[PDB]
């Protein structure tokens, strides 16, 4: 089937049990190449997964789908087989492929089980090439009116939210937020943007850009000087990467903490999200699910030294960052999505249903 | 027709008796305007309806009256019509309307008979303004034969809680009016606190007379329980986040204002006709109320 | 039609003072047996007859011993099973083995929810950790042998005083190689600081999450509100009650005073009154995340599960 | 322009309009058989259930059948429905709906050959022309359709009510 990346050397003790991934070492060296054992919309979704050119949420989403629908409608039946059953089981080893390659978020598993659902709700009284374009339609149609048109109602929302004087905050290159405020700033509403950004996968600079080339007094500062600016913010406009059960808001590594500070200072968050991120496990603190990225990035050039060179050679050292924390739904104040404004500690009791 | 007389009968009808809350009044005037409309349509009265509403916000600002007037012309058509000849519409639309006011009628009885069970015999009911429902509920806790004593803050911007001091000893109960600037004092002996509630928003914190905020926080500083009494028609989908967010129209009526914002954290039970319910019950059943 | 009334009787019986069935689920299991007794061997003609009838037998069942309301949840839902069929029949022939194949269900699930809370076990711990828990409940104990068998924690088990009966766990787990250490209560918080995660049982879960348990916890679910440590309540999902918090505090359970003053001990006894609850009240607020046999949720999510389950008229039962 | 010279549309008729808002108690959408008609669609018990409606401003554009459950055109009410039409009005509807669509483009692009001063020289042109040919047709609605569809055989059908010179000549140009 498909090979198995490496690890890339010492894990965290208390994160022995997830991955350690390596964007260098891609698992494409070992493949075939006219990809047969593997389709070509996989081979090549996940080798640019692993160079990172897919960033987002809704981007790794839009990505996935577009090549699954390049997977369908170049797809033929065997001898003898009802699409709902050969077609998820083509489908099954694509998605072990990409889980292999960068662990897939909660858009990417919210589509493949939407998708499994739609393979397996195919008929046999529906001829092969007419229901498979069904399916096509079907996967479009989705990504449309749940996630374009999702985040023009959130967008319809919020601009509720943000009156003439307050400064914002927000968190990296979360595209729903950039499209809030680009969308909410042209009708007449005027405020600032305080963008907040970590290491060293620096990605404010994306929202900062998207701001600057929209008009939008905007002022770029790292997270360890979040305790700063929280004074004037009157608003803190999160990126929710992944809802949860509980109304637990997983997003990106930053996210928790920059809600604690915010609460502390008393500025009432907002994370907005779609009705689709709402992978319904549960995690209560923020171990017990997040990846690894590759962390020999961590360091940075200083000078002439660079403090880590030898990021191996100094055995009992260890590094790591994850790539997603947690904010408990004490802190958060807003879920704001397409059924309107709800409080995080309702999130359950109106997406479950 | 017009508000020459519309507003007229509202005001005359609510001022008629105090017990009588203010945005029933609202949902009367809005059935007597049904029963005088006059008109071939459903559209206009959906828009009718509207005008009667935004001519009824300004005599009266409280978020009651806008409550009552939404939900009431959400609730009015929800039986599907199907319309015959814009008279079976109007048949079906009074029934809905006359079942939605027996509802409301019945909600403050209800909320008594559900609320009477709370306050445990020997303790310290700290309300904070003259308010119909915590009056008919401690009407049915001394009823059935509990004790407690009662302070009720003033309300500076009118002291009216003398009014809910006075009408209540009317039901010899050990009542004292303590000073709305005492609330960080009485508080170490106060076992709970009701306080009568005029709309609730969707997160789960409550819109009321402007001394609340401070004594609800003064609940979560010494642990104290926060129970607050909404009548059924006393939700509102506004949202705030802080005492500024609420609406202009809200507050005022130099710069002082006059309603103000309970944040969720704070209240640990609301009771409503909808039984009792954790804020983010609220929330659910506020979202399934308007539908 | 005697042996009904006389099983009836043997049942309140052993309800106000016979010791076991020892776990919930037996106490369920006993119950739903009785019921569907009392739901075959009778006569109604109308459904609501029926409702009646049961509503009366629930009524003196839980009146009889109200510190323990599995009993009284379980006559709930048989009611709001009663319900569901008159109105799935009227919008009456045979309801009756309609009302029984429902009831065997119920039952079916109830003989799996410690399974399912067992399955949804590993997905909450982890390796290098230490847990702990208080009392004995046989739903946390299926839950830590469960987890045990892929990795080796260690759990900290604090032994109620007025019964060691957290000890019988700490004997329990010893036998899965499990790092099992035994604490008392008192010193809760002087460990408190050094314990990743706890996970409480129950005896109730009231209409707000507000749970209702072995005593020694309320300075529990308060010494991780205050470390922030998470409260894993490990409850499955019968034990729910449509009550709320604040009712007349005959709640906990006043038992026997010699558990905690010996009656050898002597004169002092004269004015020296006594107390002993084994029920601590829990507040929500404390409650981080509850486990049932339908998942994870949230202490918000618990009144979704009330009006779920229990029809809201019967709470008066 | 206005696709029927009527002043308000039929009772019981069938029109296809544009779903652009959902209000409260109906969605106040809008149809062109009466330059543009503002219905209110409303909603019903069952499909109120769009409480939990993904994206609820869905419908935000999309054209559905409609039918005049009442009308008062004093000052421009109509109240449509969405469950007393089946695939066969639903059908007829379409029918019309494209006929009404191919008519207003053909009428449209040629009235555009003259660059008209003011709405009302529209108003006027379309009342004569295509009024007086609907209205020879013996059918209101059936009319001008059925005479753009017979002057792919001569272009000077009804040539006794010769309309103009630039009319035949983009018809003629853009549509046979």
């Amino acid at each position: 089937q498909v090979p198995t990346r490496k690890d890339y050397g010492s894990k965290v003790s208390l994160f022995s049990h997830l991955p350690q991934y390596s964007r260098q070492n891609s698992l494409t060296q070992f493949m075939s190449i006219p990809s047969s054992v593997i389709h070509p919309a996989m081979v090549r979704l996940g080798l640019q997964y692993s160079q990172g050119l897919v960033s987002g949420s809704n981007a790794r989403c839009i990505a996935l789908l577009r090549a699954l629908q390049q997977v369908i409608q170049d797809y033929t039946t065997p001898p003898n087989e009802e699409l709902s059953r050969d077609l998820v089981n083509k489908l099954k080893p694509y998605m072990s492929f990409l889980t292999q390659c960068r662990p897939l978020s909660a858009s990417m598993h919210n589509a493949i089980k939407f998708l499994n659902k739609e393979i397996t709700s195919v008929g046999s009284s529906k001829r092969e090439e007419e229901a498979k374009s069904e399916l096509r339609a079907a996967i479009d149609r989705y990504v449309q009116e749940k996630i374009v048109l999702a985040a023009q109602a959130i967008s319809r929302f919020a601009y509720q939210k943000i009156s003439n004087g307050d400064v914002i905050l927000v968190y990296g290159c979360s595209s729903l937020v950039s499209r809030i405020l680009q969308e909410a700033w042209t009708e007449g509403r005027r405020f600032r943007v305080v963008v907040v950004d970590s290491r060293p996968w620096l990605e404010g600079r994306h929202t900062l850009r998207s701001l600057v080339h929209a008009g939008v007094p905007a002022s770029y500062l790292l997270i360890p000087a979040a305790s700063y600016v929280l004074p004037e913010v009157s608003k803190v406009l999160l990126g929710a990467h992944a809802l949860l059960a509980n109304g637990s808001v997983m997003s990106r590594v930053g996210t928790a903490q920059l809600a604690l500070v915010a609460r502390a200072h008393n500025v009432p968050v907002l994370v907005c999200c779609e009705t689709y991120k709402f992978c319904e496990r549960v995690q209560t603190d923020a171990f017990v699910s997040n990846e690894l990225d590759d962390p020999d990035d961590l360091q940075c050039k200083r000078g002439e030294h660079v403090a880590l060179a030898n990021w191996q050679n100094h055995a009992s050292l260890r590094l790591l960052n994850l790539v997603y924390d947690v904010t408990p739904p004490e802190l958060v104040d807003l879920v704001i999505t397409e059924l309107g404004m709800i409080p995080c500690s309702s999130v359950p009791v109106v997406l479950r249903v | 027709m017009d508000d020459k007389e519309l507003i007229e009968y509202f005001k005359s009808q609510m001022k008629e008796d105090p017990d009588m809350a203010s945005a029933v009044a609202a949902i009367r005037t809005l059935l007597e305007f049904l029963k005088r409309d006059k008109g071939e349509t459903i559209q206009g009265l959906r828009a009718n309806l509207t005008s009667a509403i935004e001519t009824l916000c300004g005599v009266d600002s409280s978020v009651a009256v806008s409550s009552g007037g939404e939900l009431f012309l959400r609730f009015i058509s929800l039986a599907s019509l199907e319309y015959s000849d814009y008279s079976k519409c109007k048949k079906i639309m009074i029934e809905r309307g006359e079942l939605f006011l027996r509802r409301i009628s019945l909600s403050r009885n209800k909320i008594a008979d559900l609320c009477h069970t709370f306050i445990k015999d020997g303790a310290t009911i700290l309300t904070h303004a003259y308010s119909r429902v915590v009056l008919r509920v401690l009407e049915a806790a001394v009823a059935a034969k509990k004790r407690f004593s009662v302070y009720v803050t003033e309300s500076q911007p009118d002291l009216s809680g003398k009014k809910m001091a006075k009408a209540l000893c009317h039901l010899n109960v050990p009542v004292t009016v303590v000073l709305d600037a005492a609330v960080g004092y009485i508080m170490e002996k106060a076992d709970l606190v009701i306080v009568g509630a005029e709309g609730v928003v969707e997160n789960g914190g409550i819109i009321n007379k402007i001394g609340t905020n401070q004594m609800a926080v003064c609940a979560k500083a010494q642990n104290k329980p926060f129970y607050v009494v909404a009548e059924s028609f006393k939700f509102v989908r506004l949202f705030p986040l802080n005492q500024q967010d609420v609406p202009d129209k809200f507050k005022y009526k130099e710069e002082h204002p006059w309603v103000d914002y309970t944040a969720p954290s704070l209240i640990t039970l609301l009771f409503t006709d909808l039984g009792v319910l954790t804020p983010s019950a609220v929330s659910d059943e506020l979202i399934k109320l308007y539908l | 039609g005697s042996e009904l009334s006389e099983r009836i009787e043997s049942f309140v019986e052993t309800l106000k003072r016979g010791g076991g069935p020892r776990s919930s689920e037996e106490m369920a299991r006993e119950t739903l047996g009785l019921l569907r007794q009392i739901i075959t061997d009778h006569r109604w003609s109308n459904a609501g007859e029926l409702m009646e009838l049961i509503r009366r037998e629930g009524r003196r069942m839980t009146a009889a011993q109200p510190s323990e309301t599995t009993v009284g949840n379980m006559v709930r839902r048989v009611l709001k099973i009663i319900r569901e069929e008159y109105g799935r029949l009227h919008g009456y022939a045979q309801l009756q083995s309609n009302i029984i194949e429902a009831i065997n269900e119920l039952l079916v699930e109830l003989e799996g929810t410690m399974e399912n809370i067992a399955a949804q076990a590993l997905e909450h711990i982890h390796s290098n950790e230490v847990i702990m828990t208080i009392g004995f409940s046989r739903t946390v104990e299926a839950f830590l042998k469960e987890a045990a068998r892929k990795r080796k924690f260690h759990v900290i088990v604090a032994e109620c005083a007025p019964f060691c009966q957290g000890h019988e766990m700490a004997v329990n787990l010893s036998k899965a190689g499990i790092e099992t250490t035994v604490m008392t209560d008192a010193a809760i918080f002087a460990v408190m600081s050094r314990v990743n995660k706890v996970i409480i049982g129950t005896k109730t879960i009231l209409a707000n999450g507000a749970l209702r348990a072995v005593t020694g916890t309320h300075t529990l679910a308060l010494a991780a509100k205050h470390h922030s440590t998470p409260l894993i309540v490990c409850a499955p999902m019968f034990k729910l009650s449509p009550q709320f918090p604040n009712e007349e505090d005959s709640f906990h359970k006043f038992v026997a005073p010699e558990e905690v003053l010996p009656f050898t001990e002597g004169d002092i006894l004269e004015k020296v009154s006594v107390h002993c609850p084994v029920f601590d009240y829990v507040p929500p607020e404390l409650i981080t995340l509850f486990i049932s046999n339908i998942g994870g949720n949230a202490p918000s999510y618990i009144y979704r599960l009330m009006s779920e389950l229990y029809h809201p008229d019967d709470h008066v039962l | 322009c206005r696709f029927y010279q009527h002043k308000f549309p039929e009772v019981e008729d069938v029109v296809m309009v544009n779903v652009r808002s959902i209000a409260e108690m109906g969605a106040y959408v809008s149809l062109l058989e009466y330059n543009n008609i503002e219905g209110m669609i409303l909603l019903s018990e069952l499909s109120r259930r769009r409480i939990r409606s993904i994206n609820k401003l869905i419908r935000i554009g999309r054209n559905e059948c409609v039918v005049v459950i009442r009308v008062d055109k004093e000052k421009g009410y109509i109240d449509l429905s969405k469950r007393r039409v089946s695939p066969e009005e639903a059908i007829k509807c379409e029918d019309k709906f494209t006929k009404s669509k191919t008519v207003y483009s053909i009428l449209r692009h040629v009235a555009e050959v003259l660059e008209y001063t003011k709405d009302e020289q529209l108003e006027s042109l379309f009342q004569r022309t295509a009024w007086v040919f609907d209205d020879k047709y013996k059918r209101p609605g059936y009319g001008a359709y059925d005479a753009f569809k017979h002057a792919v055989s001569d272009p000077s059908i009804l040539d006794s009510l010769d309309l103009n010179e630039d009319e035949r000549e983009v018809l003629i140009n853009n549509i046979n």
